[PDB]
């Protein structure tokens, strides 16, 4: 089966870090997501 | 378009 590319934002923080926030489940990912491609 | 706060 595909994995699927979900909702992959990229927030830039005050800590000077590029995070991604699954707007999927509304869950968060600090580093690279599995479904990141 | 607000940004959401970073987890911990």
């Amino acid at each position: 089966g595909a994995t699927a590319v979900s909702e992959w934002t990229e927030y830039k923080t005050a800590d000077g870090k590029t995070y991604y926030y699954n707007n999927r489940t509304l869950e968060s990912t600090w580093e690279k997501p599995q479904e990141l491609k | 378009p607000t940004p959401p706060p970073l987890p911990p």
